[PDB]
């Protein structure tokens, strides 16, 4: 059963994707999404096999490389990290093959669109369920090239284009440390495979602890966006929004921080790579929540969401508390799954319009998307006693728990960010919802009024709701992001959980706050959040639709214009990134193959020689005048210089000279 | 609808 | 009788058959294809019985003949670990390469095809000859028929690139004819079993050392000597481009499996530094260059150079794990490269006549099938999972990187731009509108003729990238002996 | 040697492709031109170099266990 | 223990892996030393890879209580690994060290 | 509406809004593929299914009807 898994999602795609043809538009769909159900099921029975049970269960199909200490296997290995990941990635890709079938009945290629999401799938078991690092690189690269594939899906999109090269240039950045961090790992232990590595890393050296964990921090940055490895997400948004539910809010975005949590036994034997894992967590959650409040694309804002919440994962991995890391990540999916999907519905209304400057009302048009998705931010805000409020807060309070300098400066830093994310968490819910209508007539001219004398049978479509297939994911996810969170709060969080017991998450006893988070911290610094999140919220519900004057008052202002500028365009790093980084490689480039290979390298070389040994050869051809008496002052001459050589016991050196001075006074014309 | 393939 | 005779007869067959026919039979210039085509065929069955044969852990050259008929050049043949696969290699490849230019060669039909079966003795004769005359005998010996067949069927600048291709090898040989002549001077034999077992002076070392390595860099080729290839593996008829990128390139790096590591040890370790600068150098400027190249052929030809040097880092690694990756490099390279000028020039310049990049826009609309193997290919060139070329890859540089940190991280960014250039040619073409609106005639997709030599050279590529140990377990007994070094509590044991 | 489909050749592509083609038969040397053909032929790799050199066989992580260095000279 | 299967007859080396009291102009006697010294050094990396075998068996079987129970074997991984390199004949084949 | 597109393009996902007649019975022609190896694959990794805890026999457990690890495990426990 457990090898199935692997299969069943790749069998689908195959056949939708090579003969697609041969099974039609529903038939492409009806396999696919079939082999993601059933593939669904058995993974929740792994769940309650493997991690309930305690049985983790090892499969070994057949060698990869076999290269002296080198043995990797196409080997399997099943654990309480591994069910856990496969529950967020199997449920959402299932809905969201659902939620697809609604999205896109009028998209032409369909069926190549079924195979990607059903090859997305299929990579990201081979991710998680890898017995080493290199059998990970495989699905590691191949969400990658799942993602470039969708991205740039509508390909006729320039757009698209510029957007899946950067997810997929930006992405092998990462992978290019990633992969020489495994280096390091062949290197300094002759295999990677997880249960060497592991139970080898309490004794190898320091250094190389960090050489190895600071590698695979920076591939984390690539797949899970940083602070710096980020700027191929927001415009990863250039695909459909299926797409961006599976793969670009809950699955994989989260393989870098799956990463740092498998490879907790071995990144657990260096402060300093948790160190930057807790920094970087924080300084990545506030320049991310910055960036979502001034954009006008829902889309795009709930882009940046993710990365915030993703940065908070980082931030917990860093705090040695990979349980609260697996806890967030799972709940953050289901909510933030709905939250797209929410949106997508939104698009679908309207003629596919995704600014917020003409969305408004669809109150009544839209009862309920508005519901859903009230119900997914208000989880995503960490309103109390929700799925993402026992996994979001708990975050803050453990940081706050571990009673050191840099504990209390993220928390600060961490909380500013979450109050920044209740601002636009609003700001979707005002725009769109609960403000005035900003669109044309058309999105809202019902039926109720006439208006119309001939043309009563068409031109209503008032943005109505969508079907069965497109609503029935969102009522799935919105009682996982209900209840789902206290339902498993022992399963992953409780106190002294014994639920890790395989070795799968690794923390050390030198380290521990869990005590420390639930008992030594402040009742106020606890339900400080709480206090910032009803607070923050009515602001922003009195500066629009109560005052709606002084954020325009603060807009026009030359301090308050560009305050507005910087942090709209993503505080100008793609600006730095595009005219210092790729701009410089496309010059360097530019004067390598102009000046140097189309150039000196010729001139100095072939083109060079040629053209100067032709003169050469015209010179010395240009004495051969063919007069009898010319010829025979040569032979003369020749016959001196011989007889000088030769009793003058001259040095050959003179002669070198003398042949090398006359041959290159021969290059001299004239 | 949905065309025949060709 | 020997089988690896019979690997470099069965052409000659071919060259007399083909010549003889018009004198039996105006015939029909399709025969002399099918006779061209069946011979490869045969020469792929013959070293197919070979591989079934062959041990992987014997240290004696496998399928020797006796001779006891000394003269002062003989031929000896033989086959090892290490030379087989690139045998294995060729007799792949050469009947593609007809088939790529089944329709494409119209005149001089014979020429092209009787070149291209003499092309394949001389070039299996490189990897079989058991001494170190006879391999320059056979790596020099290419030369004619290669500037006969680019002059002869080339593209406009054919002269050029012709002249190009046999006066830098030509040259490079000689540094290199030097340095074997120096050799045999000094054992007074180049025959491999009783060259390898001498051993030399650590300056003469350093100075055979150069010379060979003056002429291995010329036909690796190393950036800032790589002006022939990018002129002669565009000019160059596809059959004969497949030929010069999939084997010939192939040769020089089987030449430090027997010119370099075994019988230069002392003076390889000492220059690796040398090596690795130019090697890093290469891989890092024939990346920036291959970003802006608009001809699509160079495009394809020049990012070789940068793959080239990837395993020519791996080879003076001294790591076991290099010497094979790099062996596996070539290997996967040979698919590859093929199947990208399948693409290019076979494909695209057939059915447009131009090879400016600027004229081809979103072919996916109009070419399915074509986009859908270009895009294999495309992952492959980038080193994707899946594929052999990921595994040699992973393998040269994880050796390059253990043997010099430094140098294998410069080496390292080759994963970074390679999937630059690989990418941005991909969605140029494929992608990146609708279609290039200077078609004023809509293009017929692959025909079965392209989408078979496609699918077998990408079949290759992936099927060993699964399941790299069909070339991995053959060539360990072999490499291990081309390794230098000891460990102290593992050597002199008594 | 056989017709292939028809384009709209572009005479501005068309003469682009030449140039590029042709560039190699003007290349001059100049102070900038020397400076380029400099930093890139030689000091750029005898910096990579002269590090390899510096840093050969200096480092080695194969069992290095804890209490012991990666260096090894 | 195990008996050794008739596969392993032909392949064995007949001769201890030294160069030392062995001529080299004896072509027969030169391989079989080559392929002596790399018999011994593959079967070192071999019992690298069967100690990781069993080293990798216990890590699952105890999980938590992996750092107490099969350290053992891990040792035994580690001391291979320090030494257990192929590293060739060639070394060997051209210099001597003599105590 | 309906893009216009070229009706000689052939491809092996199928073109622009391909569905054949027959897209039931091939879907079940195929299904029935995915289902023949998948049990193939099932029987396999049931064969190879490897671990080290024994699961109590009154704990809700799927796999103790297939795989082969503890089936055997089971009837030698059921010997006293
Ligand atoms: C544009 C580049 C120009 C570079 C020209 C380099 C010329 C190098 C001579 C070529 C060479 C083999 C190379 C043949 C093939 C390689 C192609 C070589 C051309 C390079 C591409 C001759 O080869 C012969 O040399 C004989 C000895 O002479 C030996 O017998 C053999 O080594 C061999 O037969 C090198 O052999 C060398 O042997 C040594 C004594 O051991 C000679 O003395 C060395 O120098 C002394 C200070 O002067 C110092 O005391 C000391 O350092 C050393 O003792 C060398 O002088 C040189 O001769
Ligand atoms: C984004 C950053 C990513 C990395 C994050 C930080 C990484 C930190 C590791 C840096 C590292 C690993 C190199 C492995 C590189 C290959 C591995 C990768 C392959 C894949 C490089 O260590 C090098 O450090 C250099 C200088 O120290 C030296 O190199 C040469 O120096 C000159 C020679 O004459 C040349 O002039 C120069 O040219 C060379 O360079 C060598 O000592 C050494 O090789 C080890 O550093 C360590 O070195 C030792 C001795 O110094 C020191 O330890 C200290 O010793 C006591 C004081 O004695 C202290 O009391 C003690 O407390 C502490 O223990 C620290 O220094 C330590 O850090
Ligand atoms: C570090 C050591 C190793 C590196 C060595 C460094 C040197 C590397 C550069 C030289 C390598 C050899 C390449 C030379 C190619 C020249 C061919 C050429 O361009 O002419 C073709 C041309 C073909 O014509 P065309 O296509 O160029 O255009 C003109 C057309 N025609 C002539 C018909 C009107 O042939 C010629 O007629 C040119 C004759 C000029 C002589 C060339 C001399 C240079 C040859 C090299 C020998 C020099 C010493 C070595
Ligand atoms: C085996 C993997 C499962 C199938 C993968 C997708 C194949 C679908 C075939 C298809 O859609 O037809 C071509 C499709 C057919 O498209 P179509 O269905 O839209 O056809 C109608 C539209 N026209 C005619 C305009 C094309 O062609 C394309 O549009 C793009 C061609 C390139 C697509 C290549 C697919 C990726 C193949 C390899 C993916 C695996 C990467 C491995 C990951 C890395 C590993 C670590
Ligand atoms: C495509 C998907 C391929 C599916 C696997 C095909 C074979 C499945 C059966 C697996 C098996 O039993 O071995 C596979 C075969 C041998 O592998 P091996 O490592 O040698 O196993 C014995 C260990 N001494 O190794 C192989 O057959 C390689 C797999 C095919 C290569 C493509
Ligand atoms: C402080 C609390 C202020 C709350 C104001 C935000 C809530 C009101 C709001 O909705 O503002 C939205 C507006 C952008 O939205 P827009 O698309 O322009 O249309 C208006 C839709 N409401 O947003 C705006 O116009 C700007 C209003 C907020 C500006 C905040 C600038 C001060 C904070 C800058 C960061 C300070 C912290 C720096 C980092 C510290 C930690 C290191
Ligand atoms: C590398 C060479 C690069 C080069 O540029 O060579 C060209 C050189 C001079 O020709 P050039 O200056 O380019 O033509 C005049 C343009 N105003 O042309 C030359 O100087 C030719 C240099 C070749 C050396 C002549 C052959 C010497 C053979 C040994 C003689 C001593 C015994
Ligand atoms: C000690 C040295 C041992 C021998 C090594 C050197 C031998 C070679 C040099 C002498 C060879 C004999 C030929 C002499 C010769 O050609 O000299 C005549 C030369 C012609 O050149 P020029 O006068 O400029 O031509 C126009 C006519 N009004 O008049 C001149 O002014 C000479 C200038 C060019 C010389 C070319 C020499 C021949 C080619 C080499
Ligand atoms: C050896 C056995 C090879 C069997 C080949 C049988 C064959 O039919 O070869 C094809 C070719 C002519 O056959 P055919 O297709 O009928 O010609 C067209 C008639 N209008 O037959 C021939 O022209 C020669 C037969 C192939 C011999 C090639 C030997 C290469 C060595
Ligand atoms: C050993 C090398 C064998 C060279 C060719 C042997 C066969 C031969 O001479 O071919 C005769 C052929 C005459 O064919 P024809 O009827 O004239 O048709 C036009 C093609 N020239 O004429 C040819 O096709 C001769 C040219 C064949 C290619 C020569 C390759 C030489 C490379 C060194
Ligand atoms: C499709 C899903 C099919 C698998 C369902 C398995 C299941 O329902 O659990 C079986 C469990 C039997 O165990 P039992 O011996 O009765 O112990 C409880 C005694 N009162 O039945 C039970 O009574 C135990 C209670 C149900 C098991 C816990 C269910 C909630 C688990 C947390 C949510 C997991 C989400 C993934």
């Amino acid at each position: 059963m457990y090898l199935s898994i692997i299969i069943l999602p790749l069998l689908g795609s195959v056949v939708s994707g090579f003969f697609g043809r041969k099974v039609g538009v529903s038939g492409a769909q009806l396999i696919t999404c079939s082999s993601v159900i059933i593939t669904t099921i058995l993974s929740i029975i792994a769940f309650f096999e493997v991690g309930f049970n305690n049985i983790p269960v090892t499969i070994n199909i057949f060698r990869w490389i076999d290269s002296e200490w080198f043995i990797i296997n196409w080997g399997f290995q099943y654990d309480s990290l591994t069910v856990s990941m496969l529950i967020p990635v199997l449920i959402i890709s299932s809905l969201v093959h659902i939620y697809s079938i609604s999205y896109m009945s009028s998209d032409p290629h369909n069926q190549r669109f079924f195979s990607y999401l059903s090859l997305f799938t299929f990579m990201m078991i081979i991710l998680v369920t890898a017995n080493n690092y290199l059998l990970m690189f495989v699905g590691w690269e191949g969400v990658g090239v799942c993602s470039y594939l969708l991205v740039s899906f509508w390909f006729t999109r320039i757009a698209a284009n510029q957007s899946s090269i950067s997810a997929f240039l930006t992405n092998r950045v990462g992978d290019c440390f990633l992969t020489v961090g495994m280096f390091a790992i062949l290197w300094s232990l002759g295999n990677l495979d997880y249960a060497t590595v592991f139970s080898l890393a309490p004794y190898i050296n320091s250094n190389v602890v960090i050489i190895i964990g600071i590698c695979l921090l920076i591939g984390a940055m690539a797949k899970s966006s940083q602070v710096g490895l980020h700027v191929w997400l927001p415009m990863a948004m250039e695909g459909p929004t299926p797409v961006s539910a599976l793969i670009h809010a809950a699955t994989m975005v989260t393989a870098g921080v799956y990463l740092l949590m498998r490879s907790s036994p071995l990144i657990e034997y260096s402060s300093t790579v948790l160190l930057l894992c807790l920094w970087l967590g924080a300084i990545t959650t506030v320049f991310s929540s910055l960036i979502g409040l001034f954009q006008q694309d829902i889309k795009k804002v709930i882009a940046y969401s993710t990365m915030s919440q993703l940065g908070m994962m980082v931030l917990s991995i860093g705090l040695s508390s990979y349980n609260i890391a697996l806890f967030h990540l799972v709940n953050h999916a289901f909510y933030k799954a709905l939250l797209f999907l929410g949106a997508g519905s939104v698009i679908h209304a309207v003629a596919d319009n995704q600014d917020f400057r003409k969305f408004g009302g669809l109150i009544s048009y839209l009862p309920l998307t508005y519901s859903v998705m009230l119900i997914a931010s208000l989880s995503l805000v960490a309103f109390p006693f929700m799925t993402g409020f026992y996994s979001k807060d708990f975050i803050l309070e453990s940081a706050y728990g571990q009673f050191s300098f840099s504990g209390v400066a993220v928390y600060i830093i961490a909380t500013i960010g979450a109050i920044f994310t209740t601002l636009y968490s609003v700001k979707v819910l005002y725009l769109t919802f609960l403000s005035n209508p900003n669109g044309p007539r058309t999105y809202y001219r019902l039926a109720i009024d006439n208006f119309f004398s001939a043309q009563a049978i068409k031109s209503y479509k008032p943005a109505h709701e969508g079907d069965f297939f497109l609503t029935l994911p969102l009522v799935i996810l919105a009682l996982f992001s209900i209840f789902f969170g206290f339902i498993t709060k022992d399963i992953f969080i409780g106190l002294g959980s014994n639920f890790f017991v395989d070795n799968s998450l690794f923390i050390h006893p030198i380290h521990e706050i869990m005590i420390d988070t639930e008992f030594a911290v402040p009742v106020l610094f606890k339900l400080l959040p709480f206090i910032f999140t009803i607070s923050f919220s009515v602001i922003a519900l009195t500066l629009s639709e109560l005052l709606s004057e002084l954020v325009i008052y603060f807009k026009f202002s030359r301090f308050g214009y560009n305050i507005f500028g910087f942090f709209n365009q993503r505080f100008l790093i793609e600006f730095f990134y595009n005219k210092y980084i790729t701009n410089l490689i496309l010059n360097l480039g530019g004067q390598i193959t102009k000046i140097l290979d189309k150039g000196s390298i010729e001139l100095f070389g072939p083109y060079g020689l040629e053209r100067g040994l032709v003169k050469l050869s015209k010179n010395i051809s240009s004495l051969s005048t063919s007069h009898v008496t010319t010829y025979a002052l040569y032979i003369l001459v020749g016959f001196i210089l011989y007889l000088i050589y030769n009793n003058l016991l001259l040095d050959y050196s003179y002669l070198l000279l003398i042949i090398i001075l006359l041959l290159l006074l021969m290059m001299i014309g004239e | 609808q949905y065309d025949p393939p060709t | 009788m020997s089988l690896l005779y019979v690997l470099l007869i069965i052409p000659i067959i071919g060259i007399f058959l083909i010549s003889t026919i018009d004198s039996f039979y105006f015939f029909n210039v399709s025969y002399y294809k099918k006779i061209a085509l069946i011979t490869t065929i045969l020469n792929l069955i013959v070293s197919l019985i070979i591989y079934i044969l062959f041990d992987f852990s014997n240290n004696q050259f496998q399928f020797i003949q006796e001779n006891l008929d000394l003269s002062f050049y003989d031929i000896y043949l033989g086959v090892d670990g290490v030379s087989i696969y690139f045998v294995l290699l060729t007799t792949i490849i050469m009947p593609i390469a007809l088939v790529s230019n089944w329709n494409s060669i119209t005149n001089n039909i014979k020429s092209y095809l009787i070149i291209m079966l003499l092309l394949e003795t001389l070039l299996l004769a490189v990897f079989l000859v058991l001494d170190v005359l006879l391999f320059y005998i056979f790596f020099e010996s290419i030369l004619p028929p290669l500037f006969i067949l680019i002059g002869l069927f080339g593209s406009s600048n054919k002269v050029r690139a012709s002249f190009y291709i046999f006066l830098y090898t030509l040259l490079g040989s000689l540094f290199l004819l030097l340095s074997i002549l120096t050799m045999s001077s000094i054992v007074g034999t180049t025959y491999f079993d009783v060259l390898l077992k001498s051993s030399f002076e650590y300056t003469t070392q350093l100075f055979l050392f150069f010379g060979i390595f003056i002429a291995f860099a010329v036909k690796t080729p190393v950036w800032g000597l790589n002006s022939w290839l990018l002129r002669a593996h565009v000019e160059s008829p596809l059959g004969g481009s497949i030929v010069l990128a999939a084997i010939v390139l192939k040769l020089s790096l089987y030449g430090v499996f027997r010119l370099i590591l075994p019988i230069l040890p002392q003076a390889s370790l000492n220059l690796t530094y040398i090596v690795y600068a130019i090697g890093a150098i290469t891989v890092l400027y024939a990346s920036f260059s291959t970003l802006r190249t608009v001809d699509v052929k160079e495009l394809i030809a020049y990012s070789s150079v940068a793959h080239a040097a990837i395993y020519l880092m791996g080879v003076f690694s001294n790591t076991i794990q290099g010497l094979e990756g790099a062996i596996l490099l070539g290997l996967a390279h040979g698919f590859v490269s093929s199947g990208l000028f399948i693409c290019a020039g076979g494909i695209l310049y057939d059915r447009t006549g131009t090879r400016l990049i600027y004229f081809f826009r979103g072919l996916t609309q109009i070419m399915p099938l074509f986009s859908l193997f270009f895009f294999i290919l495309c992952l492959g060139n980038a080193g994707t999972p899946l594929t052999l070329n990921f595994v040699g890859e992973f393998m040269s540089l994880y050796g390059t990187l253990e043997r010099l940190p430094i140098a294998g991280m410069l080496a390292s960014t080759s994963i970074i731009f390679s999937a630059a250039y690989s990418i941005y040619m991909y969605n140029r073409i494929a992608f990146g509108g609708s279609v290039s609106l200077y078609f004023i005639d809509c293009f017929r997709d692959l025909t079965k003729r392209e989408f078979f030599i496609l699918f077998t050279l990408v079949s290759f590529t992936v099927i060993l990238g699964i399941y790299p140990s069909f070339v991995l377990d053959g060539l360990h007994y072999n490499i291990s002996s081309v390794v230098y070094g000891i460990e102290p509590n593992a050597s002199y044991l008594t | 040697g056989l017709q292939h489909y028809k384009i709209a050749m572009d005479p501005a592509l068309v003469r682009l492709g030449s140039m590029i083609s042709n560039r190699y038969k003007y290349f001059r040397w100049t102070k900038r031109t020397a400076l380029v053909s400099f930093m890139y032929v030689v000091v750029v790799p005898s910096t990579i170099g002269y590090l390899a050199y510096k840093t050969d066989g200096l480092w080695d992580l194969r069992a290095k266990r804890r209490g012991d260095l990666i260096s090894e000279r | 223990p195990t008996p050794e299967s008739e596969a392993f007859l032909a392949k064995k080396p007949q001769v201890p892996p030294t160069f030392d009291g062995v001529d080299y102009e004896d072509n027969k006697r030169l391989k079989q030393a080559q392929d002596a010294i790399i018999r011994e050094q593959w079967v070192q990396v071999m019992m690298g890879r069967l100690v990781r075998e069993e080293l990798s068996k216990c890590y699952y079987r105890e999980g938590v209580n992996h750092l107490e129970k099969c350290g053992k074997l891990r040792e035994r991984y580690l001391q291979l690994l320090a030494n257990a390199k192929v590293k060739g004949y060639l070394f060997e084949q051209q210099n001597y060290w003599s105590k | 509406p309906k893009i216009p597109y070229p009706k000689h393009v052939w491809s092996p996902a199928g073109g622009w809004y391909a569905q054949p007649a027959n897209w039931k019975q091939n879907t079940a022609i195929f299904g029935l593929v995915i289902f023949g190896i998948t049990a193939m694959v099932w029987k396999y990794s049931a064969e190879h299914e490897v671990r080290h805890k024994m699961p109590e026999p009154d704990r809700f457990y799927p796999s103790r009807y297939w795989v082969k690890q503890i089936k055997d495990y089971e009837r030698a426990q059921k010997e006293k």
